[PDB]
Formats: C-alpha cells, structure tokens, sequence
C-alpha cells in the first residue's frame, strides 16, 4: 500500500508482488453431487438467529417493540344524530 | 500520486464476509494464452485492479473501536480499530450434516404425560442433621455412600428366615446400588436401540 | 370504593382503553391516570376511543382524531347494539394486540374514563348483546364486570373516575354529564352555562 | 402461615383460593392473573421494589431497586413466587455504590440477603454479599 | 354401543390415567377443572387430618442457606463500551405513537440516564452557618 495523494489518507494505493506458486490448471475430470445431497449440505441450522416476528422490532435500547395499525376511518360513512335543533323546519322568528 | 479510482465495464460484486470480488468481464485468450510474453502483467493488472476496488469496499466498511486495555479478554485494545465484516453471500456446502435433536425418551415421554416440570438443580450439597456439615449427596465423599463406613447397623429382621441373613448389610446395600446403576444403564441403552 | 375497583382493572388489564366525550374530549381526558399509567406501568397499552362522535360534525370528529393521534392511537367510535360505527376497528385492533401477547393466553382490555362517556355502551356493541347495564344517569356502573369477547379477549368494564382537581369548578363538573341533576341545589345558576355554551338557533330550534 | 385461605361464593362455599400474607416482588411487566383463574394473591399493598442495602465494607446502606429473588429458603415454591422474608437472597442494583471489576466492568447487580421481617416492620432490609 | 365405551376412544386415537378424562377432557384438563373444588380439608370419623387443604400444610420447613461462592460474585456487569452505546442511543430515540412496549430491557438506567444541565442547584448554606450562628 502507498499513499494516493488523490484519494485522500483514508484510500491508498494497492500494488501487487507476486509470490507463487503460479499454476496453470487444465479442467480434465468432475464428479457432482446430487441434488438430495447439494440440499442437505446447503441446510442452514437457523437456531442462531432470532425468529422474526411481524410488528415485532428491537430498537436500539434493547426494548422489544410491537406495532398496530388502526386502518382506515372512514367518517363519511357515519350518520350524525338528526337532533330536533339542527332542522330548519323549527325556525323562529322568520 | 496513481489514481484509485478503477473503472470497469461489468460492476465487480463483492463477498466482504469471505474477502472477495467476483467480476465478470471479457478476457482475451490471446492477451492470456501462454505463448504470449505480456500474460502475467494482464493477470497481475488485472489482480491490482479488482484487489483496488475490493480494498475501498473494505475501508468503506463500518469501523468497531474500544476503550479497554490490553491484558483483557477480546483481543482488541483502544488502539486496535476492527472492520466489521458482514454475513458471507456465497454459498458454501458444509462438511456434517447439521445435528439432528434426539428423541423423547421414556422418562421425557411420561414426564410430558404428567406434567413433571424439570428439576432445578440448584447444587449437589445437602445439610446433614446429625451433624452441623454441608455434605455432597452423591460422588466424591457423597451422602449417599455414608451406611458403607458407618460403625454399627441394626440387622433387619426381614433377613430373617433368609440366607442373606449372614451378609452384611453395608455390602447388601452396595449390591443394590449397584444393580440399580447398572438398571439405569440398561434403561439408557433401550432408550439409545429405540 | 370506584377508585379501588380503577386500581384493581388497572392492575388486571393489558389494554387499557380511555373513553372520552366526542363534544369534549379534554374535559374527559384523565391525565393524572394517564401520567401513573406511562410512569410505574409502561408495559400496559393505553389508547383513546372518542365516543359519540355521532353528537358531532364530521370534521370536528376528524379534527380531535387527528389532534389526539400525535399523543395515542385515537378511534372514532359511535356505541349502539344495532346500528354503531367504529366496531370493526375496534375488533380487529384488540385482535393485532392479542396477536402481539399471542404467548399470554389471554388478554384483558380496560374500559376506563369518566362517568357516562358509554364504556357499558361500548362493551355492549362489541359482543352484540346488552350485557353490561346502561344508563343515561352517572354512575350506573358500580363494581367491574368481566366479559368474554372471543377466547382470548376479556373486557373488564370499570366504574367512571373523576380525578380530583382544583381548576375543574362546578360549573365544569355539571356540563361534563358527571352529576346527577335532581341532587343540586339552584340550576338557574347554571343555565346560564347552557346559553354560554349552546347556540341560539339551536335551543330556539329545540324548544319552539 | 404464608397462605390466607379467601373463600369465594354467595355462601362461601368455596375455598380454593389463596393469598400470600407475606411481602412478594413480582418485577418488571406484571399484570394480574384474571379473576376466574387467579388462584395466588398478591395483594398490591405487600408488593415491593427496593430494599435498605447495607455495605459490610465502608459502613453505609442505601436505598437500592429490587432486581430478582434468587432463593427462599423456606421453599423453591416460595422464590418462584417472590417471597420476601427473613434470609432470603435477592438481587440488588448496585449502579450507585460506583464497583469496578478487575476487569474494567462496572458492576450494577450482585446479591444481598434479606436480615428483617418486613411483614412485621413494613419495609426490606438487606445485607450485601461482599 | 361397543364404539362409544371409553376402551374404544383409546384404540381410535396405563396406570397414568385419571378419573373423569373423557372425549371432552384429558388429564391436565381435568386437574385444572378440579382446582375449583380442590382447598378442602379431609378428615376422617374420629377427627384426624388424612389430608391437609392444598397450600395450608402446616409442617415447618428447614430453612437454610448453603455456603456457596455464587453468592458473593458479580450477578451483572457493563462494559464502557456499552455504557456509552446505551447513553448515545438514549436521546436518538424518536417515539412513534404506534409503537407498544412489550418488554423493557433491564439496563443501570441510573447511569444511563444523565442529561447535561444548564445550572447548578443551590448551596447548602447549613454547612457554612448553623441556626444557632
Ligand atoms: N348518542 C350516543 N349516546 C351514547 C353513546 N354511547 C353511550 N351513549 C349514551 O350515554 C349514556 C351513558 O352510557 P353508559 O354506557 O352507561 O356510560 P358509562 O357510565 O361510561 O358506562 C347512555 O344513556 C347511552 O344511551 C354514543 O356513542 N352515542
Ligand atoms: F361510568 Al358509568 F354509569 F358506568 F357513569
Ligand atoms: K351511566
Ligand atoms: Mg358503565
């Protein structure tokens, strides 16, 4: 690594020094796996990692957090009460 | 002053848990064959610039530093600054199949059953009355081997009419011990053929 | 005695739902109750139901939806066993908390506010039957009362609270609906009240 | 004597409930049991958090928050229940008493035992386990 | 109605068993239903305890506590490390109005919880000067 003077302190200059051994492989044979057993090796325990829980969060604080959702209100579907005082046909003084 | 900002037709992926950069562009065979005199400086130009690209991704990586000293457990002091690797993309097949969980005995199967919590298993030591001693229940200098080095036992009056009735009780009570280890060894070994 | 049967539904529910006055949620809103909920019990959910918002314009429903939803999720709500709004929305939030506590099995959900803002009437509509008994008097309710919503739903239905205060006069008292009016002295007194907080038209509408 | 038989129905015909005349802790998030299933009471008057804490070393005691019940000696029935009486270990926030391990780690919880009857004079004091 | 014996509903679906496990109740079903009529003293013609009320046993325990060295070691230690990640994050906090807590994590939130104040409080002036002075 060598100093850039572009890219700043934080971003050297990479080169290269060869060390060995440098090979030349020619492909002759192969011999696969089959599929049961690409599978079985490609398992993953899955008893690390916490389950993951919808609404379910952790912050940074390390408290356990869930979520809800209200939906939508719709309050042009509500009918208000028809009260004796807000109908015109009760009007004084007219 | 070099530049180390490489410049590339396919843009190279990286693997940062396991160090590596995978690009997937057009490589000339007569730039690469073995006739050629210039083929390890292609190989080696080519080398330099994706080792520069993946060393910026790795610079850039997120960086994990500490107050403690050295002397500690952690291996990193306060001078020590740490990439932070992330999870490994490429996949990998493992060398053991993953360890299956062995099934319920008898004993968890009636447990289960009957509702039998786990014991807690606090410790091994228990108070004896007789004297003012906390003493091990079982093992090394156990509770449960005292009749074996006691001074004086009653001869039970159930041994008589028996030809036990000449045996010492403490070798008596050793047998049953240990054909009772040897039942729970047994019942182990049917748990382990089943 | 009501506010030992408030501690005790308090101490017994996982959901606490403070019920307020579409017509005047902060006169109905108990802030001390709330500040001893999110102090010595934060692992308790509280939130806001606005009852009678069929009292109300629409927009001044929204409006308080959407002024007290800065604070604490708020549901618009309007309590009646055959023709309601809200009920829904009630369900199907009870049902996302039991959903979160699903390793309880069971939750508990406290109807708590002031005397006649219709916590009975809301018990009432979410399990579709009169069960507990209403009344427009305050102070129907007396001791709680357990409710099975679905299996893993209880409601607890509480007494109404008025927490003590000095600034909250008589007057305030009266026109929040938490006296019973045939106990006071001189109403004159107070109907001028009324005529401060009523619109002309509309008691000239009302009594012809 | 830890047990109060509370008998239940309109002629108190029934006696399976219990309530514990002694002080618990019930720690952090607890809610009570509902009504129809809550056999064991504890009553929220005898329900405690923090305890006097007494250094042995420097001679001090603070008033310090209750983490957890380690043991009871009467009975593991009673430490899962939270018993407070006479001997019983507890775990003691220890944040103010300013303790650093060898190590570099602060220390903020270690154990202190119970040395009062705080059924008899309303209030937990505890010896620290230094 | 050989099909609806009891023998029968076993073979459909030894000394464990209880009394009253049916088609509508098994075993734990049944002892918890039993709680109900459970606190009940036993006690036979001439006035003897056969049987204690459940939880009102009346034998004095042992109590003792062994000598032990878990008793005196640290239960909790923090590191500085995540003592300062603890009081960064405290104030990165933005609470959302949706968001329940359902469980708090358990941290020395008296060390956790120190917030730079602008003045100082006032000097106790009792130290300095006594009533009497
Ligand atoms: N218009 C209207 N009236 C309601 C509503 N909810 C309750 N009420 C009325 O308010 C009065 C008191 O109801 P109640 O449930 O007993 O109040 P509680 O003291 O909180 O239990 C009753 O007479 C109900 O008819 C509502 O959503 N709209
Ligand atoms: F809170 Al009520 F009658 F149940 F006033
Ligand atoms: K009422
Ligand atoms: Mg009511």
């Amino acid at each position: 690594s060598y100093k850039s003077d572009q890219g700043g302190k934080r971003l050297p200059r990479i080169e290269l020094v060869e060390i060995g051994p440098r090979l030349d492989f020619k492909i002759g044979r192969i011999h696969t796996p089959s599929p049961d057993m690409v599978t079985e090796a490609h398992k993953k325990p899955k008893q690390l990692e916490m389950k993951t829980k919808k609404n379910v969060e952790l912050d940074i604080m390390g408290d356990k957090l869930g979520r809800i959702h209200m939906g939508k209100q719709d309050l042009g579907k509500l009918q208000t009460r028809k009260m004796k005082g807000l109908k015109s046909k009760f009007d004084q003084g007219t | 002053n070099l530049p180390v900002t490489v410049e590339k037709p396919i843009p190279v992926v990286y693997d940062l848990g396991n160090l590596a950069a995978f690009d997937s562009n057009v490589l000339d065979k007569n730039d690469l064959d073995s006739s050629n005199a210039r083929r390890e400086e292609k190989i080696k130009s080519l080398t330099r610039d994706n080792v520069q690209l993946l060393i910026n991704q790795l610079l850039s990586l997120p960086m994990k530093t500490t107050t403690e000293s050295v002397g500690g457990t952690g291996g990193q002091s306060s001078v020590m600054t740490l990439l932070q690797l992330p999870d490994p993309t490429t996949d990998l097949p493992r060398e053991k199949p993953l360890p299956k969980a062995k099934a319920m005995t008898k004993w968890e199967k009636f447990a289960a059953k009957k509702g039998i919590k786990p014991k807690e298993r606090a410790g091994k030591m228990i108070y004896d009355e007789a004297s003012g001693e906390w003493v091990p229940k079982w093992g090394y200098k156990g509770a449960n081997k005292k009749l074996d080095d006691q001074w004086l036992v009653e001869v039970d009056d159930k041994v008589k009419g028996t030809d036990n009735e000449l045996i010492d009780p403490r070798t008596l009570n050793r047998a049953e011990r240990k054909r009772l280890v040897k039942k729970n060894e047994k019942q182990q070994r049917r748990n382990m053929k089943n | 005695r009501i506010w030992n049967e408030l501690y005790k539904v308090i101490d017994s529910s996982d959901v606490v739902i403070h019920v307020l006055d579409a017509r005047d949620p902060l006169g109905t809103r108990c802030k001390s109750v709330e500040e001893y909920m999110k102090k010595e019990t934060p692992h308790k959910h509280l939130i806001y139901v606005l009852n009678k918002c069929d009292l109300v314009p629409t927009w001044v429903a929204a409006a308080w939806v959407k002024h007290l939803s800065k604070e604490r999720p708020t549901l618009a709500f309007h309590a009646s066993i055959t023709n309601s709004f809200g009920k829904g929305s009630l369900i199907q939030l009870l049902r996302q908390f039991s959903q979160l506590h699903t390793d309880r099995k069971q939750i508990s959900v406290g109807f708590i506010g002031y005397p006649n803002t219709g916590k009975s009437s809301i018990i009432n509509t979410l399990r579709k039957k009169k069960v507990c008994q209403v009344a427009p008097i305050p102070g129907e309710t007396k001791v709680w009362q357990y409710i099975t919503l679905m299996k893993r739903i209880f409601l607890i239905d509480c007494p109404g609270i008025v927490p003590p205060s000095s600034k909250d006069s008589e007057e305030d008292i009266l026109f929040r609906g938490v006296v019973r009016v045939e106990h006071v002295t001189h109403p004159e007194q107070y109907i001028p009240g009324v005529l401060k907080r009523c619109q002309v038209k509309h008691l000239e509408r009302t009594y012809e | 004597e830890m047990f109060k038989v509370i008998k239940t129905g309109k002629s108190r015909s029934k006696s399976w409930k219990r309530m514990i005349t002694k002080h618990t802790f019930v720690g952090e998030g607890f809610t009570r049991r509902p009504v129809k299933m809550e056999r064991i009471i504890r009553p929220s008057a005898l329900r405690q958090k923090k305890a006097n804490v007494t250094h042995p070393e420097l001679g001090v005691t603070v008033f310090l928050p209750i983490l957890a019940v380690k043991k009871n000696p009467q009975s593991p029935m009673y430490t899962q229940l939270g018993v407070l009486t006479k001997g019983t270990i507890i775990e003691v926030n220890v944040s103010e008493l300013g303790m650093v391990t060898a190590g570099g780690k602060v220390v903020w919880g270690k154990y202190a035992q119970v040395t009062n009857e705080p059924d008899r004079d309303g209030c937990v004091n505890a010896v620290l386990l230094v | 109605g050989t099909g609806k014996k009891e023998k029968s509903r076993r073979i459909r679906e030894g000394n464990l068993r209880v009394k009253g496990e049916n088609f509508y109740r098994d075993s734990k079903r049944v002892k918890f239903l039993n709680m109900y009529t459970s606190g009940k003293e036993i006690r036979n013609k001439k006035g003897n305890l056969i049987r204690a009320a459940s939880f009102q046993d009346s034998t004095i325990p042992d109590a003792r506590v062994q000598p032990d060295r878990r008793w005196f070691g640290n239960t909790r230690v923090i590191s500085q490390d995540a003592l300062q990640h603890f009081r960064s994050a405290l104030g990165e906090t933005q609470k959302d109005t949706y968001q329940v807590l359902l469980r708090r994590n358990k941290l020395p939130m008296s060390l956790l919880e120190e917030k730079d104040a602008d003045e100082s409080p006032k000097a106790r002036i009792l130290d300095t000067e006594s009533y009497a002075d």
